[PDB]
């Protein structure tokens, strides 16, 4: 029956709104000097004119990922490739062949737009793709 | 140049895609094969039995765990706009920006700030964590930021990390408990920037870090963001601007505060 | 009541005066401002693209399908599309139309 | 012997009956409906098998847990026996 | 009177351009080319992933399947408790052994058996994009300003589809169930192969079942908004049914 | 098939039908009440929580009464809650 | 054909019949009422004053707090005693 008395305060609700998360990934803020302290750089504008295009991830990172299977098969994967993937395969082969001293073994997945490379070249490929403007 | 547009161009010639011409990707299906106690060695003492018992995992479920947040990760989150340095950074903002994942049911007690990436850390932030290393604190202070270590209990940590699920329960905001006796020394020590530590000692501790690591302690009082930098929550406050005992009504966008004397005394105690 | 018009034949043969007929239509939609390099006029403007393609479909009776609309970037692209003949004959008619040797007999049971 | 000497009545399936014509509709109720409802809520069937899958042992354990108290005596006895039988079978006893 | 010109409301990647479709009308037989609409390339010009279509089609087929087939084991068949006497008694343990006529089934169906599983949310969303892209690429997608009809007679809609060479089966998608025009509702309710669904009901199975897909302009904006949201969203903290700062809208 | 109600609830359903339903409301409540008898043959835990000696952690503790058998003879007399164990 | 209306979550608070024996008990108590108010607010019909603890519940809350949650001064004093003994 008897219940504690209370007051309805709308003014303080603004603090509650601070606590609500966003579903949408925010767009990176504009910086005066690139790259940022963490090393991030936005994609070039306008897009580089090439036969292929490498889209950024939803987090605005370059989609180059290390992959391993069987505990020993180190591989590098380039995802979100659009356009002529075969043109990217030749460009990657010319770029990596000096470092290895041989033509790199690769697999082109035209359906998924994925280039798979044997060995770890994620760091080198990320910088290489950043220069192109992707 | 055309790879996506070429595939769609080929589609125009081919027959209409339908339920009659679909197939799984080659390699996604292994063909089924049709025919058409463990740890027992057969009599001897098993290997896993003949090894002596040792307390490797004794009390594992009661050990405290802290998710590591590095300065590299923190700087990366700030660079991409997922954590805003212009406001106090706490567990809620870190979780909301997907910077860290906290599992209270797995004995997580918060985030521990780690020194990895201190050399390149440039952001000026006001950040509340549960544990911080000496080097991590120095990196934040050297940039004019403020770092404080605060304790959240399992119930409080669950609420702070996921506020909206709590508000939907319909319970009044509880007051977070004090740290256990063992932790009390850590959180009452200025060297750790403890939230329960004496504010007067802080200047001395802050200067000692500047001397040891060879940087000039900046004067945040002169900073434009000083008011935000010194913003801190009461030891009993889970959320900024929200007191214990308040009930959040998200449907009507209202907050209900109790006026009963006994209730007010309990929540403020 | 509404009477459905008879089914239209899909056969298409490019008119010999197509380039002249297009040049006129382009001058109407886009004006006479840029006669030089009329075939290079871009169709990025949706309103201009609609008027040109709509006029050609009404007159010629052959319309760019949805799949090819994005490919009509320039006026030259529109000219190339209308230079492609379309045939509406059935496969039986196609086989019979092609000269068959005296010893080949094709019967259609449909 | 063993094979029918006449053809069975021809099978006539109505591919465009209402059930087939509308199959799959609302399977994206969540993705396209602000996630107010989950697709598994569409599933009709036993109360203990809605939006859940498992092997026979797991199904029997789940059925007894959810509706065991409402089962008929003989059915419940068979279910209890089955679980015990399956428990030994699936655990390689 | 005036060409209906629809532009892509959401941002398009700078390296791509929107694809286009003709805007038509059902108010008259020859009311084609009433407008020109722009379609987001990431929804209507995605890579044609036939394998993903198979993934989503099979998921729709089986995820809600419940098999009610069940047999009786030797422990459930009536009787059979005793060891048959005929000359020891053990030679046969029970008359309901699977080897015996009328015995239990050794390895029969033990239902009800569920086939429930869920594809990742992003995969199911991608399937819808592929289906929409496949329809447009094969000239099976027609965009309407509205589904309003001159009359409710089904023979009109049938003749209209025939005149425009749509195909034997047409899927009609309107924005909302409540605001569906009565004229199209009456016509499609008497037609077996002309099916009318709301936008929320769009699914890969129905799209493949029907040769032709008809979407209204509002439905296009609705589809692009829902499907593109998956591309840029965060990982979920909790179910999207619960409140978020920016969701819904 | 399944029953509409759990078999353990059939008893309570009987009180909603026929002569049992017409019984006084105050009397019916006495039947519905399930008060816990005073501990006689076991020693109850003092508090809801206790500190586990083995691991030094606060853990919830519950009182589990011992089943007591009351022979028909006890109904004639007054045993003060005691019974056969 | 025309598809049947899309399945929609039933609107508003659901108050299960308390008398019905098939009504789950978890839907009866106060923990369920509090969730109906948080989700639907005023439209729930729950009296907001019930959300907070009552004098009886509050007394038990404070009793539990003092028993297992000592004050800061008590913990600091206890630590000093242990530090002296160990030293
Ligand atoms: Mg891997
Ligand atoms: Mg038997
Ligand atoms: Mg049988």
């Amino acid at each position: 029956p008897d219940y504690p008395r209370f007051v309805e305060s709308v003014d303080e609700y603004q603090f509650v709104e601070r606590l609500l998360p966003a579903t949408r990934i925010p767009d990176p803020p504009k910086h005066e000097h690139y790259p940022t302290p963490s090393g991030w750089q936005p994609p070039r504008d306008p897009p580089p004119n090439l036969p292929y295009f490498v889209r950024r991830s939803r987090m605005h990172n370059i989609p180059v990922y290390k992959d391993i299977t069987h505990g020993n098969r180190q591989m590098t994967v380039i995802r979100k490739v659009e356009g002529d993937i075969w043109a990217l395969q030749k460009d990657v082969e010319d770029f990596l062949s000096p470092l290895l001293g041989k033509t790199p073994v690769t697999q082109v997945n035209e359906v998924t737009g994925t280039l798979r490379i044997k060995g770890y070249f994620d760091q080198e490929l990320k910088a290489w793709l950043l220069e192109k403007g992707f | 140049q055309g790879g996506g547009a070429r595939a769609l161009d080929l589609l125009r010639g081919l027959p209409r895609v339908s339920l009659a011409n679909l197939k799984p990707n080659p390699g996604s299906k292994k063909p089924e094969r049709r025919p058409r106690r463990l740890g027992f060695e057969g009599g001897q003492t098993p290997f896993y039995i003949r090894i002596p018992k040792y307390g490797f995992n004794e009390g594992h479920s009661f050990r405290r765990q802290y998710k590591p947040l590095s300065l590299n990760r923190l700087q990366y989150l700030i660079d991409l706009g997922r954590v805003d340095p212009s406001q106090p950074i706490d567990l809620t903002q870190l979780v909301n920006g997907r910077g860290v994942t906290i599992q209270p049911l797995k004995r997580d007690y918060g985030v521990q700030l780690v020194e990895e990436g201190a050399d390149t850390f440039t952001a000026k932030v006001n950040i509340e964590v549960q544990l911080a290393s000496e080097l991590a604190i120095a990196a934040i202070e050297k940039n004019g930021g403020v770092v404080t270590t605060a304790f959240y209990d399992p119930r409080s940590l669950d609420i702070v990390c996921k506020p909206v699920p709590f508000f939907l329960r319909g319970q009044p905001i509880p007051k977070r408990m004090l740290p256990p006796e063992e932790l009390v020394p850590y959180y009452t020590d200025a060297k750790n920037r403890g939230y329960l530590a004496d504010p007067a000692k802080f200047p001395e501790a802050r200067l000692e870090l500047a001397r040891k690591y060879g940087y000039i302690l900046p004067d945040i009082t002169k900073d434009e963001l000083f008011k935000m930098l010194c913003t801190r929550k009461d030891p009993r406050q889970i959320f900024f601007g929200l007191a214990p005992g308040w009930v959040v009504n998200m449907a009507d966008k209202k907050i209900l505060k109790p006026t009963d004397e006994n209730l007010l005394k309990y929540y403020t105690s | 009541i509404l009477v459905c018009p008879p089914l239209r034949s899909r056969a298409y043969t490019p008119p010999e005066d197509l380039q002249s007929r297009l040049e006129s239509y382009v001058k109407e939609v886009f004006g006479s401002s840029l006669p030089s390099n009329w075939q290079d006029i871009s169709l990025e403007d949706s309103r201009l693209k609609f008027n040109l393609l709509a006029h050609l479909a009404d007159d010629l009776g052959h319309v760019v399908p949805n799949s090819r609309l994005h490919q009509m970037c320039r006026v030259r692209d529109v000219l190339d599309f209308y230079n492609v003949p379309i045939q509406d004959r059935s496969k039986f008619d196609e086989l019979s139309a092609s000269n068959l040797p005296p010893n080949l007999k094709i019967t259609w049971s449909y | 012997i063993g094979i029918r000497l006449t053809l069975p009545p021809p099978k006539v399936v109505d591919r465009w009956n209402e059930k087939r014509a509308m199959f799959g509709v609302y399977d994206n109720i969540g993705i396209l409906g602000n996630f107010e409802k989950h697709p598994k809520e569409l599933i009709r069937g036993p109360i203990w098998l809605r939006g859940w899958k498992g092997n026979e042992l797991q199904r029997c354990i789940r059925k007894r847990k959810m509706v065991g108290s409402r089962m008929f005596a003989d059915d419940l006895h068979n279910l209890n026996k089955r679980i015990r039988y399956l428990y030994k079978h699936f655990n390689r006893h | 009177p005036e060409p209906v010109l629809r532009k892509v409301e959401l941002p398009v990647p700078t390296h791509r351009r929107p694809v286009q479709a003709w805007v038509e009308s059902l108010r008259g037989f020859e009311q084609e080319r009433v407008g020109l609409a722009d379609l987001h390339p990431d929804v209507f010009a995605t890579a044609p992933r036939l394998d993903i279509l198979h993934q989503v089609a099979m998921w729709q087929k089986n995820f809600k399947r419940i098999s009610y087939a069940k047999t009786k084991t030797r422990a459930e068949v009536r009787g059979g408790g005793r060891k048959p006497w005929p000359q020891g008694r053990a030679r046969h343990g029970s008359i309901r052994s699977p080897l015996w006529r009328g015995g239990g089934v050794a390895h029969g169906p033990r239902g009800p058996t569920s086939y429930y599983y869920m594809l990742p949310m992003k995969v199911r969303a991608l399937g819808l994009k592929v289906a929409l892209t496949v329809k447009l690429a094969q000239d099976d997608l027609h965009i309407m300003d509205s589904l309003e009809l001159p009359t409710g007679d089904p023979q009109y809609l049938t003749e209209l589809a025939h005149y425009r060479r749509w195909g034997d089966s047409v899927l009609l998608v309107d924005l909302t169930h409540e605001e569906m025009p009565q004229s199209i509702v009456e016509a499609t309710s008497r037609l077996k192969t002309f099916n009318l669904i709301p936008a929320v009901g769009l699914n890969v199975h129905s799209m493949l079942k029907h040769q032709t897909l008809v979407l209204t302009l509002p439905t296009v904006a609705f589809l692009e908004d829902k499907l593109l949201w998956q591309d840029s969203r965060y990982r979920p903290l909790y179910p999207f049914s619960l409140p978020y700062s920016d969701f819904p809208r | 098939p399944l029953h509409k109600y759990p078999v353990w609830l059939w008893k309570r359903l009987q009180l909603r039908e026929g002569i049992c339903s017409r019984l006084p409301g105050h009397y019916l409540r006495s039947l519905e009440e399930e008060r816990t008898p005073t501990p006689v043959h076991y020693r109850p835990h003092g508090a809801k929580f206790k500190i586990n000696p083995k691991n030094g952690q606060r853990e919830r503790v519950e009182d589990v009464p011992i089943p007591i058998y009351f022979p028909p003879e006890s109904q004639r007399g007054l045993w003060g809650g005691e019974g056969w164990i | 054909y025309r598809a049947r209306p899309p399945p929609r979550r039933r609107p508003g608070p659901r108050w299960p019949d308390p008398e019905d024996l098939l009504t789950p008990r978890w839907q009866l108590g106060p923990r369920y009422a509090a969730k109906q108010f948080a989700r639907y607010g005023a439209a729930s019909g729950v009296v907001p004053g019930s959300l907070w603890p009552s004098p009886e519940q509050l007394r038990e809350l404070e009793a539990e707090e003092r028993e297992w949650y000592p004050s800061l001064a008590t913990m600091q004093e206890s630590l000093r005693v242990k530090q002296l003994a160990e030293e």
